[PDB]
RNA sequence: ACUGAACUCCUCACACCCAAUUGGACCAAUCUAUCACCCUAUAGAAGAACUAAUGUUAGUAUAAGUAACAUGAAAACAUUCU
């Protein structure tokens, strides 16, 4: 079917306008305590989520190193290990992972 | 094209005598050609409209739709030349006086319809203007009271006249 | 007559207030450090006894100001609207901190004093109303108390739940108003100046100008109520949600003098309650605590 | 239109009439050319009237000031404050003279809808109406269905 | 109509659901952390969870290996399941995959959630901590345990 | 900002509060089980044109039932759970022709009920109900408030009438709201199949109200009138009513005495104010049942 | 008896309510001759006036933010899987 009739600026302005078609203020915001950035409650900070899986992307890439190549996954547990650091007795006989840098203050 | 809005920044008022409200500070700035639709970009500048500045950043971190870090990054631009160019003490202190999109200029394409029919597309463009006015935002107007509504009732039916008398 | 006395020591406070705004030299550029979690090595260069950790706060956002209650200023608990005096490190304490212990104390002792303040004014002249002072209470204890003493005339006189209702909404009125708690640190003399009228303010103000090597006291003034504190206080009255005046109890040694302690208990606006814990925790207000 | 337009109550400048009544007229300023068509039904207007007509109301004062200029005016002010620009351009003397002769005799008070036809600031002289005029009064002001 | 329907339709049908979750829950065996729409980490979390009882069976029955054959497609994993995951959730009778909600896609403005198996190697996800026993309504209601502990 | 009850508390707390509150509508409940005791409201003896209480029950499930003369029928199971009266209003105040008992059911959590409600349930001394509903008694019927219901309430015999909100179908189309024949499958039939007909005659420029067209099916209130009460099972507080009852399992239903012209002055030998177990003038036994009822655990049936 | 028109009277004013058609009094703007010189005069000329042709061109609306359109998964982004 066809419209009869121009609707009107007035009639169109009250559809637009109205409080249902409007953005709703959320009101579940909060500072993150660790960064200080802004995080919704619920859901996890963004910024302290992007730090977190940046520091595990890059252990990832020396899971890939070492393992060498595709169809390769240990049979045993495994550890991450930074510099100035040895396995314990318990660590041992399972599989390490090195790095070239200090442990993270958040990563204990 | 008319670019009133970016000139507004220049106006220089005389200095003021002692014995005067200290006059608040005055930022006008924004962004041409966003790629958006002006109609879009309005609800975006309706929800901050009064909203101060941390506030309003706020909102708009965690609205999902594609003008809002448009006008983020147009906020912080505002708030960061308040403090740096137009003497404002503290960056917190602000609050949106006014927040406005407009049509910006469009271009036209073509629409491939079937048999031979086809219609005029058109690439919509938008500005987004903002102002900053430096102190705490203004608290909003009471909704009317019982005794308010009564108050002015009063008043209306004491202001009949005997009409086309003397 | 009391009504001329308030105004009295305002007239006071704001003359020894003007007095020591007036010994600073121009302005003075201090430069403060933030030392704390977020936002670290940030420096705000600071009028020398004007600034406050306040303007520091609404240098960097309202999120501080909102949810900010106390300063360490190097490391000592320092009011929000307290002027500062020399270069520092300073950090903003909040209620849900790991170690909240000194937010807590700050906040009991603004609540008594705000409770002591609304009592005063709570009965009509013909009677004899006396603050003596608050003591410190751990947060844990019950609730908070200000020690009152009464007209002999009300010697047989308890309050009753009625009563304890207009106390409540009376205390309710106050934070309603939303009153800074305006604070001034001075020399023993020109506190004794402000309260010479009441001789139990006069022996704990005596109190604390010995204890301390200077005769520095501490003066917390709640828009017109000046009262004398041991320590630092909250910003604004705002930040309490939750305040019912519990109980009043009387201590039992008391043939000299009758002692009326008044206990309430208060939530602040960060952390409020539910209506059926908040119930609870009045109950256990309603016991005397020691 | 009424509606479309703005309106006044009946008033005059200071109750004029009541004591003495006053010229509202004040001041009066012609505007003609030495040459040119426009300003020629003006010229003779100053030819003749405009010397007796001056003496005839002592109140304004006139002013004619000669200059070059397509259209002619004059300029009539008001003791309120009001300025009337009116252009008599091509008009003979006879015409000039009616429009200078109806500016004289008027007000500053502005042409618009003038509501009422009399204004009165003592309409009543027994006392206005009001429901208690001609009602009849009780036995101890007694309501109706009284109990006593 | 659709009361106490459990399973929600995911793919082009309901052999492409299970594919879709198949191909999850290598991910998730593999690197042991994985990011997906929050709808399919939660649909895929419960069928990881119950992979872990089968492994927790063991090698020798013939049942465990047969689903563990279908539900793993790299092959390599079979072993890490039998050998290293099994092993670790020794004591726990149940909860070895935890999952959250992390912010929105940038792309597609989808809810998206991480699920990570427990005790991983891996740096730990910043997790919603409860505020501590010092705070002033947690002191208040410790005062309020006291009480009905010492009454009697 | 929005708080919930749990924001700000430790782990160390959490359990502390929830097994506190537990205690304590525990001990809400102790408190109430003696009405006779307590002193109570005088115990009118029936007389005709006289209504009692009703009682608030919960949907458990459905289940068959043998008669002696052979016939199946089936029954609903109802289970009165922590059913207790609210507030009596007078006639005067009401503004009806009966007075009214307010009725509570369920027992809910104190942490999700609104702030009036729960100082209302804090004058009374009970924990709130999920379910309100309201009985049209006469004078000589009214029970003081905080006096709790037994399904003893209701004997075998006795014919209820049962209403509850109905299953939620939502949105649903002409042909399963109103049973609409609907069009062909073949023969031509262009894209209707299920589409309502013709709406209305082509005369009147409109549609007639209340026409049937699809829309939001079930929820809403509906009423089952006279169904017999087979059974009582006393411990566990279950009435068996004959037949379907509206809405689904775990429901709360409302349920009075039947309300039809051929049961009008029934209520006789029915235990008038309420059952009262606490009066111990005979100690009901486990179960109750109609004569007509096949007793679990009694000999098979023989028609000789 | 009263109410009740544009009829009639009253105070002033008077060319100032028919289609097609016919007669008449003026006049916007423009150019020219001569004036004028913050926008006019007297004449002579003329592509000399648009609420309407499914008019023709350009701009922007309504329908409408509607209909419609689109990227298999995980990841180290090496790779692998369906
Ligand atoms: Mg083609
Ligand atoms: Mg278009
Ligand atoms: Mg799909
Ligand atoms: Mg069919
Ligand atoms: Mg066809
Ligand atoms: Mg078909
Ligand atoms: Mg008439
Ligand atoms: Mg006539
Ligand atoms: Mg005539
Ligand atoms: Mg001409
Ligand atoms: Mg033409
Ligand atoms: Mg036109
Ligand atoms: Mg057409
Ligand atoms: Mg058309
Ligand atoms: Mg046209
Ligand atoms: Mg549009
Ligand atoms: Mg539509
Ligand atoms: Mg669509
Ligand atoms: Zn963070």
């Amino acid at each position: 079917a066809a419209p009869k009739n121009r609707r009107t600026i007035e009639v169109n302005r009250c559809r637009r306008r109205n409080p249902q078609k409007l953005i709703k203020v959320k009101n579940n915001i909060d500072v993150c305590p660790e960064c200080g950035h802004l995080k919704q409650k619920h859901v996890l900070c963004a910024y302290c989520y992007e730090k977190v899986c940046k520091e595990t992307a890059e252990i990832r890439r020396q899971i890939g190193k070492q393992e060498g190549g595709p169809f390769k996954a240990p049979t045993i547990e495994t550890v991450v290990l930074y510099t100035g650091e040895t396995p314990s007795e318990q660590d041992q006989g399972k599989r390490i992972i090195e790095r070239d840098r200090k442990r993270p203050s958040w990563f204990t | 094209i008319s670019r009133k809005w970016e000139k507004k920044n220049k106006i220089v008022y005389p200095p003021q005598l002692p014995g005067e409200p200290r006059r608040p500070a005055e930022i006008y700035h924004c962004r041409r050609q966003i790629k958006y639709s002006k109609d879009k970009m309005w609800y975006l500048a309706k929800l901050i409209r009064g909203m101060s500045i941390d506030q309003a950043l706020a909102q708009l971190e965690f609205n999902d739709k594609k003008g809002a870090k448009i006008i983020k990054e147009v906020l912080l631009e505002a708030q960061d030349m308040a403090v740096r160019d137009h003497n404002v003490e503290f960056r917190s202190n602000l609050y949106i006086a006014e927040s406005t999109s407009g049509r910006g200029q469009c271009l036209k394409r073509i629409r491939y319809h079937g048999r031979g029919r086809f219609g005029i597309m058109e690439k919509v463009y938008c500005h987004y203007f903002v102002k900053l006015v430096e102190g705490p935002p203004p608290p909003p107007e009471p909704p009317k009271t019982a005794v308010a509504h009564a108050k002015e009732y009063i008043q209306q039916l004491r202001s009949r006249t005997i009409v086309h008398t003397l | 007559s009391p009504t001329e006395l308030t105004e009295m020591r305002n007239d006071l406070f704001n003359k020894e207030k003007a007095r020591q705004l007036s010994l600073t030299p121009r302005t003075e550029k201090i430069e403060v450090k933030h030392v704390g979690k977020t936002d670290p090595g940030t420096v705000f260069v600071m009028n020398k006894n004007i600034s406050t950790p306040y303007s520091c706060a609404m240098h960097l956002s309202e999120w501080y100001c909102r949810k900010s209650i106390l300063a360490l200023v190097d490391g000592q608990p320092w009011d929000m609207y307290k002027p500062l005096t020399k270069s520092c490190e300073i950090k903003f304490l909040t209620f849900k901190d790991c170690d909240p212990g000194e937010v807590n104390k700050a906040y009991w002792r603004s609540c008594a004093m705000m409770m002591g303040c609304v009592i005063e004014r709570a009965f009509k002249d013909e009677y004899m109303v006396n603050l003596v002072r608050a003591p410190e209470v751990p947060v844990i204890s019950g609730a908070f108390c200000y020690d009152v003493v009464l007209d002999s005339k009300l010697d047989e006189w308890m309050p009753t739940k009625e009563n304890l209702r207009s106390f409540t909404k009376d205390a309710h009125a106050l934070i309603y108003k939303d009153l800074p708690f305006e604070t001034l640190e001075v020399e023993a003399k020109v506190a004794l100046e402000i309260f010479q009228h009441s001789k139990y303010k006069v022996d704990f103000i005596e109190e604390k100008a010995s204890q301390n090597p200077e005769r520095i006291v501490k003066l917390h003034r709640i828009g017109d109520f000046i009262d004398v504190s041991e320590g630092p206080l909250i910003p604004r009255t705002s930040i309490c949600f939750q305040y019912e005046v519990s109980a009043v109890h009387n201590l039992q040694p008391t043939q000299p003098s009758l002692i009326r302690r008044f206990q309430g208990v208060s939530l602040p606006v960060h952390l409020r309650a539910h209506f059926t814990i908040w119930d609870k925790l009045l109950e256990r207000s309603r016991k005397m605590v020691t | 239109t009424a509606r479309g337009t703005p309106s006044r109550f009946l008033a005059s400048v200071l109750h004029n009439g009541l004591g003495r009544y006053v010229q509202q007229l004040q001041r009066l300023s012609f505007s003609v050319s030495r040459d040119g068509a426009s300003s020629r039904g003006a010229r003779e207007f100053v030819e003749r009237e405009v010397i007796d007509f001056a003496r005839r109301n002592p109140g304004v004062v006139i002013y004619v000031n000669s200059r070059p200029c397509c259209v002619p005016r004059v300029v009539a002010e008001y003791l309120n404050g009001a300025v009337r620009e009116e252009s008599i351009h091509c008009k003979s003397v006879e015409e000039i003279s009616t429009l200078v002769q109806k500016l004289a005799d008027q007000s500053g008070l502005d042409v618009i809808r003038i509501r009422k036809p009399f204004h009165t600031d003592n309409p009543s002289i027994q006392g206005q109406w009001h429901p208690f005029t001609n009602k009849p009064t009780t036995f101890r002001g007694l309501r109706p269905r009284e109990v006593q | 109509i659709s009361h106490g329907r459990v399973f929600r339709r995911m793919g082009l049908g309901p052999e492409s659901r299970i594919h879709l979750l198949r191909n999850l829950l290598t991910g998730l065996v593999r690197h042991e952390r994985i990011e997906a729409p929050w709808a399919r980490v939660d649909e895929m979390r419960g069928y990881a969870e119950k992979l872990i009882d089968y492994g927790k069976l063991g090698d020798t029955n013939e049942r465990a290996m047969r689903m563990a054959d279908f539900w793993l497609t790299e092959k390599d994993l079979i072993p890490k399941l039998f050998q290293v995951l099994a092993p670790r959730y020794k004591d726990q009778t149940g909860g070895y995959t935890r999952m959250l909600q992390i912010p929105n896609r940038s792309l597609d403005r989808a809810k998206m959630a991480v699920i990570e198996y427990k005790g991983n190697c891996l740096p730990p996800l910043p997790l919603p901590r409860r505020d501590s026993h010092l705070t002033l309504l947690n002191q208040l209601l410790q005062g309020l345990r006291q009480d009905l502990r010492q009454s009697q | 900002s929005g708080t919930w009850w749990d924001e700000h508390l430790s782990e160390e707390n959490v359990p502390f509060i929830k097994q506190l509150v537990s205690d304590e509508d525990k001990a809400q409940l102790a408190s109430k089980l003696c009405p006779l005791k307590d002193e109570p409201w005088p115990i009118h003896p029936w007389e005709p044109g006289s209504f009692r209480v009703g009682l608030i029950a919960l949907k458990l499930g459905m289940m068959p039932l043998w008669t002696k003369d052979g016939q199946k029928h089936v029954v609903t199971l109802l289970q009165v759970q922590d059913c207790h009266v609210l507030k009596y209003t007078s006639k005067e105040n009401c503004n009806g022709k009966m007075a009214t008992l307010s009725v509570g059911g369920k027992t809910v959590s104190r942490f999700r009920k609104a702030t009036s409600i729960l100082e209302f349930y804090r004058e009374l001394g009970l924990p709130p109900k999920q379910t309100v509903k309201i009985f049209n008694i006469t004078d000589n019927a009214a029970i003081k408030p905080g006096t709790p219901l037994y399904a003893a309430h209701f004997r075998p015999g006795q014919y209820v009438d049962v209403t509850a909100k109905t299953i939620g179908k939502g949105f649903q189309g002409v042909m399963k709201r109103w049973g609409f024949k609907g069009q062909p499958a073949t023969h031509g039939q262009t894209k209707t199949h299920r589409r309502p007909g013709a709406v209305a005659t082509g005369d009147i420029g409109r549609v007639w109200p209340g026409t049937k067209m699809p829309g939001k099916m079930g929820n809403i209130y509906r009423t089952e009138y006279g169904l017999k009460v087979w059974r009582i099972n006393t411990k566990h507080n279950i009435i068996y009513v004959n037949g379907s009852v509206p809405g689904h399992k775990n429901c709360l239903v409302k349920v009075k005495d039947s309300k039809l012209p051929a049961y009008k002055d029934l209520g006789k030998n029915l235990p008038f104010p309420t059952y009262f177990p606490d009066g111990d003038e005979e100690e009901l036994p486990e179960d109750l049942y109609d004569e007509n009822v096949c007793q679990p655990g009694a000999p098979s049936i023989t028609f000789a």
